[PDB]
């Protein structure tokens, strides 16, 4: 490719990244991000730590 | 017709004979040049109205490298 800056679109360079997820088998790994809040004190509450 | 009275050197176009052959010389042939300088049309309006003519019929826009 002889790329030049004065080239119509469709002739200018594009960078490409191809992500390919390939499963297999395991006991655990990456996953979503859990949410949280601001714990309190001196109040019957329903909590998860 | 004599060859030296036709409007140019070779008689290729007769377009310079219009002032002698005009049918009705008391009617101005329509000329919109004063209405362009009364609305402050720049250099860019003449092509942007031209691009709106072609997109009106179903043809693509200019390529956006066309403008710089
Ligand atoms: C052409 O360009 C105009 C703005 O310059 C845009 O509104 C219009 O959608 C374009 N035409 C097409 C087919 O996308």
């Amino acid at each position: 490719y002889g790329f030049q800056p004065t080239n119509g679109v469709g002739y200018q360079p594009y960078r490409v990244v191809v992500l390919s997820f390939e499963l297999l088998h395991a006991p655990a790994t990456v996953c979503g991000p859990k949410k949280s809040t601001n714990l309190v004190k001196n109040k019957c509450v329903n909590f998860n730590f | 017709l004599p060859a030296h009275l036709l409007g140019d050197m070779w008689g290729r176009f007769w377009t310079n004979l219009y002032s002698l052959t005009v049918p009705f010389g008391q009617k101005p042939n329509i000329d919109v040049t004063d209405a362009m300088v009364d609305q402050a049309w720049d250099a860019q309006r003449i092509f942007k109205e031209a691009e709106k003519f072609f997109v009106s019929v179903g043809l693509p826009n200019m390529t956006q490298g066309f403008w710089e």
